């Protein structure tokens, strides 16, 4: 999803924290494969 | 003799084995940070 740069809106970002607001999703982390992927993900998220 | 040595190679295995610790530790540290940085280069360029 495109943030992209703003500034919009209110406190000139007003959110701007933003560790996926809470994650890294820090899997173990220990998993550097990265798959060369993909679309990003149509996945029915495009249908969403 | 041996002695092996004359302190200064027994006690410069305090050099030699520990210069080997500076070297093996140097490859250890550069291995670590270099490996994780390049991991944060496929992160940082590919990903």
């Amino acid at each position: 999803s495109q943030e992209p740069m703003l500034d919009a809106d209110r406190l000139r970002s007003s959110w701007t924290f933003s560790e996926s607001m809470d994650l890294n999703y820090s899997n173990p982390s220990s998993s550097p494969n990265s798959l060369g992927n993909l679309k990003i993900l149509l996945d029915d998220k495009a249908s969403k | 003799k041996n002695t092996t040595s004359s302190s200064n190679e027994n006690p410069i295995l305090r050099w030699m084995s520990i210069k080997m610790n500076g070297f093996q530790n140097e490859l250890n540290e550069l291995s670590g940070h270099m490996i994780s940085k390049i991991i944060h280069s496929q992160r940082l360029i590919l990903q």
